[PDB]
C-alpha cells in the first residue's frame, strides 16, 4: 500500500549559537585543507616527469580513466592519501597507483591504473598493499577487474618489504587466479613496460590489451638479461607488441594507441554477458529534508563534545525517515531500518561508551538483520567499554564478546563510517578493519588508536611505579613531564586521519557533505554480490 | 560563404552532446533491473576532486579544445581557447523534435537539437550552425613467405622481371587445396629460389628483390 | 551505456569479376537443384496414396502440420532428405515422418508426424533414425514432443535393421519414458492405425488424443492375431476409439476428426504451465550490411580456390559488427564475438589447414565462451591438419587433442555450419556429428570424407607397394589407372551433400541467404535449456 | 590420455604417417624420425613415461 504518513528525524539547529558557528568554521577549515591537499595529489610525479611521459605520446593516467569509463558516469576513487608522508624522502603521490570502481559499457568495474608519472611507475609497498585492497573489494563484490598496466618493477631497496610475505606481491597473482576461477573477469590493457613482476599481470588475465610500439612484456628486460645471462637485446624487438601479438601468442587484440586501447576495453567489457540481478526490495528514492554543511556545525572538531548520530542519520536518509528499534534500551547504541537511494539499510550509530544493554541490543539488531538480509551501515563515534567493577560483576565483557561475534559471523555487504573517535575493544564490536566491511571510510575529525593518549601514558606510569616498588624510588615530576610529553605527542601524530589513510587503514577520507554520495555509491556496488546465509558461532548467553 | 562559429555556439554542440550521452544513459536504465541506482546521474562526480572532460570539436577546417568542468550544481564551466562560459541546460521535446534549451553567463537560448552521425546541427532564430565531431583513427582506417610444406605448381616471373602489387607470383598445391603467393611487394624480381616442382616450407622466402 | 560507435566487417564484392560471375552462377545452380529436389519430395508418395489417403477423410501430414502450429509461426524442418536414394528400387520421401521445431499456443515443440502417405506409414531403418534424432533434439534443448502417429509397424525385410540393436526401434520407448521423468511433456495425438509398435507410442504418452472412427491402438492387430492365435476379429471394435476412450483407457481426448484432434491439442499445450526464462543478454536485434546472394558470388563452388571466412560472417551477423579475438596469431582460426538476432554467439571459422598456434587459439577461446556462457557457431571449411615433420616435432598431435578435449567437454549450446570440405580429424576439432552440436546443417557445395580421394589413392598405392616389396613387382599404369578410377569415384560420392544427408548424418541442406534465418531459430529453440557449468579433462601442456 | 606409455624404437605417434604427407604436401620422411619415441619423450611433450620393450 505504502500510502499512509510516518514522520521523519532531524531538527533545525540554531545557526546563530557560538557553538554552531565554531563548530562550522572548524570543520570547514579541515574541509578547505583536505582539498588542497588532495588537489596536490592530482597531479602526480610533477610537471617534468608529465611533460615527459605526454612527449612518449601517453595519456596521463587519470586521463586514461576518464576515457574509458561512461561519459559523465562517477567515479569512486579509494585510497587517494596512501602513501602520504609514509617514506621519509620520498613523496609517493596516490601510492603510485590509481584504484576506483567506475562504471564502463554500463558494467560497475574496479580498475586498477599504474600510475607511469611517480618512480616510472615502481612497486613501493604501499602499492602493493593498495593494489591488494583493491583486488580483495572486486573479489568481495564481484567486479571486474581493468588493470592498466605501466608498470616498472619492484623497488630495490624495499625489496624485503616487498617480496616474500603473504600479502606481498605475488599474492597479486594469486586473486588474479582465484577470481578468474570464480568467473569474475580480469582485463589488462599494456600500456607501458611490464618488468618481471608486471610481465605476469597480463599473462594471467583473461583477455589482454597492448598499444604498438609503446607496450613490452617480457620477463628479463635489457638490463636483467645484461646482469642475469649477459645479453644485449633491443627491447622493442625483446618484448614489443607486434612479437606478442603475432608469434608468441601473449595478447589478444592489438591497438594503436591509447584511445584505441580503451575503445577497444569498452568493447571487451560488453561482451561479458554480464546481467546485474539484484535481491533486496527497491523503493523510489528521495533525498533528505536538511542539507549536509549543517553537519559541519554539528560534527565540529572537538572529540572531548559529544553530539547526537541521530542528526547525521536525519541528513544522510531517504526523506530523513528512520523507523527506530529499541529506543529505550542501551540508549548509547542507536539502531534502525532507513534506506538509501531506495536500498534498505539497518543502521547502527554510536552515542556514547559501551554498557552491556547497548551490546545486547546491537547482537539483536544485527541478527534480525541478517535474517532478513538487509545491508548493515556502522557509524563509529567511540570513546570506550564502560571500565568499572559493577559493570565487570554483571558480564560486560561476556556481552561484548556476543557484539563482536555477532559482527564477526555476519554475511550482509557491511560498511563502516568513523564520525568520530575509534578506540579499543570498541573497535571491533563496530567492525573496525579486521572485521572485513566492505568498505571503511573516514571523517576529517576522526582518531583511532588503542586507548587514546592520556590513558597510555597513565596506565605506563602506574605500572611503572607498581613494577620499580620491588626496590622503591619516584622521580615524581619529572617522570610526569617526561612520559607525558612523548606519549601523548606519539598518540595524537598516529591517531590522525592522514596517518591512517596513508597506510591502507581505509579506503578515504571524505567530505561530510559527499557521505551520502558515497554510501550510495558504495552500496550499489556491494550489491553485485548474492547475499548468502549467515551462520553464527556460539552465542554465549 | 561559411563563417566561424562563435564561442557561445561552440558551448551549445558541446552541451548538446553530453545531454545526448545522459539521454544514452538514461534510455539503458530505464531497462536496467538496478533502477533508481547512483552511476546512472552523468554528474562527474569525483570524490574530493572536480572532473574536466577534454573534447575538440571541429568547426569548418579548424579543431577547437573545449575544457569541460562538471561542477556540483549540475552546470558546467567551458574554458575555449581561455575564455571560461558558465553553462547550463537541458533537453526537451515538442512533438517528434528535441530542443536544447540553453543557458550561457546568463543568456538564455533555445535551439533545435540534431545529431546525425558526426554533424552536430542547431537550428535557431538567427541561423543554423553545423559543428562537427572528429573520428578517431581507429574507426576509419579501414618479401614473401611460403605457407605451408608444399610442392611448387607454377613459377610465374623469372630474374629480371617487373611486378605489379597484388600479382600472381608462385602457386603451390598444399593437401587438399591451392594458394597462390600473390606479390604486396614493389621492384625486380632478381631471384626465384625454388626451382619448378620442388617443396617449399613454411615461413620461408621464394623471392627475393634487391 | 552502449552508445559509442564501433566497425564492422564486410566489402562489397567486385559484381563485375569473373570469378564472381562464376561463382554466383555454380552456387545459383545448385541452389535451384535443391529447390527442385524438396519440392519432388513435398509431395510424399505420389497422387495415388494421397487421393486414397484424403478418401478416407484424413488430412495430408503437412496439412496437419499447418494446422497445428501457430498462425504464420515459421516452421524449421528437420532432415527433409532422409531417405534419398538410399534404398536401391525403394523411394522413400522425407523419411517416412516429418520432425520439425515449431510453435504450439506460443511454445517451441518438435513436432514428428509420421507421413502415411509412404509405404502405408512402415518403419523403415532411416525412420527410426530420423526420429531418433528428432527426440534427442528435444531431450537436449526441453522442447515438448509431440508426435502425430499414423503408423503401419516395423518393416519386414529389413527387420533386422529396425529392431534389436541399441539405436533401433525400442529406443524410441526409451526417449519416452526419460524424457517424461524430467517433465518434457510427451503429447500423441492418434490419427491412423498403431500397430503393435507404433501401439506403444500412445502408450507411453502422457496425454493421448484419439479420432473416433479412424484411429486404432492394438498390441496384436487381426492378421497379427490370425498367424499368433488364430482369430478373427474387426478392426474397429479391437482397438477403436469408443474401447480406448471407454472401456480399457489407454486414450485422454476423444475427437471428432482431425480438425478436433489439432484444436484439441492446441489447449493440451497451453494447459502445459510452462514459461520460457533467459539467462543469456539480449539486446536490440538488427540486420546485417550486406545481402545474402553475396554469399552465392563469395563461396561458388570450387573447393580447390579458398576464400574468406570473414564474408560469411559479414552476411549473416548483427550490424555486421564483430569483435575479433586474437586476430594476428594462427590467423588460419578466425574466432570472435558477434550477435545472431540479439543472442550473443562466439564464432570459430576455419580460414585455412590447422597449425598448432590455431588449435592453440580456439582452446584459449572455447574456455573463454564456457566461462561466460556464450554459445558457439563453428563454420566448418576443412582441408587438413598440416602434415609435416617439423609440425610433428613441435606437438601438432598434442596442440589438435586439445582442441577437441576442449569442444567435447564444453557444455555451451554449439551449433556447426559445413560450409565447405570437412575431412580427417579437423572435422573432429571443429565439432563435427560426433561432439553432439545442437545441429549441423550443412551448404549445397560441401564435402565429407575421411580424405580427399586422391590422397586416399595415393596412400592406398604406395601402401601396397611397400607391402608387395617383400617380393615385389610393379603393374605402373595399370595399378595407377586401375585404383584412380574406383577411388575417385568412390570418395566423390560419397562426400555429396545428399550422401549424407540421405542418412541423418546432419540435419539439412540449407540454402546460403537462409542461414541467418535458419540459426536463429536453432539459436533460440536452444536456449530452452538452462546452461550448466562445464567441467573440463586435463589439457596436456 | 591422461598418462601415455610409449615404447623405445618401436611405438610411433604421427598425425599424418609417410605416405600420407607424400599424398599430402609432398615429402619423404622416415617414420621412427617422425614420430618415433625419442622425439615424442623428449622434444614435443606427447608421451610420459619411456619403455625399453613391451613387457617394461
Ligand atoms: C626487482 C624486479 O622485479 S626487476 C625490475 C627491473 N627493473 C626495471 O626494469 C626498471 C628499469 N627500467 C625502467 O624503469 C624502464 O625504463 C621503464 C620503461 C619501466 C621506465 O621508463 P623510464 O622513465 O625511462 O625509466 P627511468 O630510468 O626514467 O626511471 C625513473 C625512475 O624509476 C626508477 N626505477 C624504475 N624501476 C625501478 C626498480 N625496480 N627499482 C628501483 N628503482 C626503479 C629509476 O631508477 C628512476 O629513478 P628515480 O626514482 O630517481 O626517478
Ligand atoms: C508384425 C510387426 O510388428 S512388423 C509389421 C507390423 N505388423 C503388421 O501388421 C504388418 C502388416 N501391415 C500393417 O501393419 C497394417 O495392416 C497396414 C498399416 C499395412 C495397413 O495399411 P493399409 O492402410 O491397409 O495399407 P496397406 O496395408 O495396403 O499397406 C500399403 C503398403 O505398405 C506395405 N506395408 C504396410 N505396412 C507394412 C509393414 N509393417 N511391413 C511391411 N510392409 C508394410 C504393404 O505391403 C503395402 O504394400 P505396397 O506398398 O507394395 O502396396
Ligand atoms: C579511550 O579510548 C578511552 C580508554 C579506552 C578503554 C579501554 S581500552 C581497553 C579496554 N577495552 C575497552 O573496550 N575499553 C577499555
Ligand atoms: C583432405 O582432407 C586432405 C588430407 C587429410 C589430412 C590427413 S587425414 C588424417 C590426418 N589427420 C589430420 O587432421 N590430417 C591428416
Amino acid at each position: 500500500y505504502h500510502g499512509d504518513s510516518v514522520a521523519s528525524l532531524g531538527t533545525q539547529p540554531d545557526l546563530g549559537s557560538a557553538l554552531y558557528q565554531e563548530n562550522y568554521k572548524q570543520m570547514k577549515a579541515l574541509v578547505n585543507q583536505l582539498h588542497e591537499r588532495v588537489e596536490h595529489i592530482k597531479l602526480g610525479g610533477g610537471e617534468k616527469a608529465r611533460a615527459l611521459h605526454i612527449s612518449r605520446g601517453k595519456l596521463l593516467p587519470r586521463e586514461r580513466i576518464d576515457n574509458l569509463i561512461d561519459p559523465g558516469s562517477p567515479f569512486l576513487e579509494l585510497s587517494q592519501f596512501a602513501g602520504y608522508q609514509l617514506y621519509d624522502n620520498e613523496e609517493v603521490p596516490g601510492g603510485g597507483i590509481i584504484t576506483g570502481i567506475g562504471r564502463v559499457s554500463g558494467v560497475e568495474c574496479m580498475i586498477i591504473a599504474n600510475d607511469a608519472t611517480v618512480k616510472g611507475g615502481a612497486y613501493y609497498p604501499v602499492t602493493v598493499k593498495k593494489q591488494l585492497r583493491a583486488q580483495e573489494i572486486a573479489m568481495q563484490n564481484r567486479l571486474p577487474c581493468i588493470y592498466l598496466v605501466d608498470s616498472g618493477g619492484a623497488y630495490l631497496p624495499r625489496q624485503a618489504d616487498v617480496f616474500p610475505d603473504r600479502d606481498h606481491f605475488g599474492r597479486t597473482f594469486y586473486n588474479q587466479a582465484i577470481m578468474s576461477s570464480k568467473n569474475i573477469a580480469q582485463i589488462a590493457v599494456v600500456m607501458g613496460s611490464c618488468t618481471a613482476g608486471g610481465a605476469y599481470v597480463p599473462a594471467m588475465a583473461d583477455e589482454n590489451i597492448i598499444v604498438r610500439k609503446q607496450g613490452t612484456i617480457f620477463l628479463a628486460g635489457p638490463p636483467l638479461v645484461k646482469a642475469a645471462t649477459g645479453e644485449e637485446v633491443s627491447a622493442e624487438d625483446l618484448g614489443g607488441a607486434d612479437l606478442h601479438c603475432r608469434k608468441s601468442g601473449v595478447s589478444d587484440h592489438w591497438a594503436l594507441d591509447d584511445h584505441h586501447a580503451l575503445h577497444l576495453t569498452r568493447k571487451v567489457v560488453r561482451n561479458l554477458n554480464y546481467q546485474k540481478k539484484l535481491d533486496v526490495t527497491i523503493e523510489p528514492s528521495e533525498e533528505p529534508l536538511f542539507p549536509a554543511d549543517e553537519l559541519y556545525g554539528i560534527v565540529g572538531a572537538n572529540l572531548k563534545r559529544s553530539f547526537d548520530v541521530r542528526e547525521v542519520i536525519a541528513r544522510i536518509v531517504d526523506g530523513s525517515r528512520f523507523t527506530e528499534f529499541k529506543a529505550f534500551y542501551g540508549d548509547t547504541l542507536v539502531t534502525g531500518f532507513a534506506r538509501i537511494f531506495g536500498y534498505p539499510v539497518g543502521i547502527v550509530g554510536n552515542n556514547g561508551v559501551l554498557f552491556s544493554e547497548s551490546a545486547k541490543k546491537g547482537t539483536h539488531f544485527v541478527q534480525l538483520c541478517c535474517q532478513r538480509n538487509i545491508p548493515l551501515l556502522f557509524l563509529q563515534n567511540i570513546t570506550g567499554f564502560m571500565v568499572g567493577r559493577e559493570y565487570e560483576a554483571e558480564g560486560i565483557a561476556k556481552d561484548g564478546a556476543k557484539m563482536v561475534a555477532a559482527v564477526a559471523c555476519a554475511q550482509v555487504p557491511k560498511i563502516t563510517l568513523i564520525i568520530g573517535g575509534s578506540y579499543g575493544a570498541g573497535n571491533y564490536g563496530m567492525c573496525g578493519r579486521a572485521y572485513s566491511p566492505r568498505f571503511l571510510y573516514i571523517w576529517p575529525n576522526a582518531r583511532i588508536s588503542v586507548m587514546g593518549g592520556e590513558q597510555a601514558a597513565n596506565v605506563l606510569a602506574t605500572i611503572t611505579k607498581d613494577q620499580r616498588a620491588r626496590e622503591g624510588k619516584q622521580f615524581s615530576s619529572a617522570d610526569e613531564a617526561a612520559l607525558k610529553e612523548p606519549i601523548i605527542k606519539k598518540f595524537e601524530e598516529e591517531g590522525n586521519p592522514y596517518y591512517s589513510s596513508a597506510r591502507v587503514w581505509d579506503d578515504g577520507i571524505i567530505d561530510p557533505a559527499d557521505t551520502r554520495l558515497v554510501l550510495g555509491l558504495s552500496f550499489s556496488a556491494a550489491l553485485n554480490a548474492p547475499i548468502e546465509k549467515t551462520d553464527f558461532g556460539i552465542f554465549r548467553m | 560563404s561559411r563563417k566561424a562559429a562563435a564561442k557561445e555556439s561552440l558551448c551549445q554542440a558541446a552541451l548538446g552532446l553530453i545531454l545526448k550521452e545522459k539521454a544514452m544513459t538514461d534510455t539503458f536504465t530505464l531497462q536496467a533491473h538496478d533502477q533508481f541506482s547512483p552511476f546512472s546521474s552523468s554528474s562527474g562526480r569525483r570524490l574530493n576532486i572536480s572532473y574536466t572532460r577534454n573534447m575538440t570539436l571541429k568547426d569548418g577546417k579548424n579543431n577547437v579544445a573545449i575544457a569541460v568542468t562538471y561542477n556540483h550544481d549540475g552546470s558546467y564551466s567551458m574554458q575555449i581557447e581561455d575564455k571560461t562560459f558558465q553553462v547550463l541546460g537541458n533537453l526537451y521535446s515538442e512533438g517528434d523534435c528535441t530542443y536544447l534549451k540553453c543557458s550561457v553567463n546568463g543568456v538564455a537560448s533555445k535551439a533545435k537539437l540534431i545529431i546525425l552521425e558526426n554533424t552536430i546541427y542547431l537550428f535557431s532564430k538567427e541561423g543554423s550552425i553545423e559543428i562537427d565531431i572528429p573520428v578517431p583513427k581507429y574507426l576509419s582506417s579501414v618479401g614473401p613467405l611460403a605457407p605451408m610444406t608444399g610442392t611448387i605448381e607454377k613459377v610465374f616471373v623469372k630474374a629480371g622481371d617487373k611486378v605489379k602489387a597484388g600479382d600472381s607470383l608462385m602457386v603451390m598445391i598444399a593437401m587438399k587445396m591451392e594458394h597462390t603467393i600473390k606479390s604486396p611487394k614493389d621492384g625486380t624480381v632478381k631471384k626465384v629460389f625454388y626451382r619448378e616442382g620442388a617443396q617449399a616450407n613454411r615461413h620461408t622466402p621464394l623471392v627475393e628483390f634487391e
